[PDB]
């Protein structure tokens, strides 16, 4: 239900 | 316009970001580009 952020 | 299976996600954060979760792709980068 939770989809992961990119970094920057 | 993107291939098939590519989630264009809006978040919060303020950045846009690919989601391709066969793998799981969260990546920067148009993948048609």
């Amino acid at each position: 239900s939770d989809p992961g952020s990119p970094f920057q | 316009e993107l291939p098939e299976g590519y989630e264009q996600r809006t978040t919060v954060q303020g950045q846009v970001y690919f989601l391709h979760t066969q793998t799981g792709v969260s990546t920067w980068h148009d993948p048609r580009i």
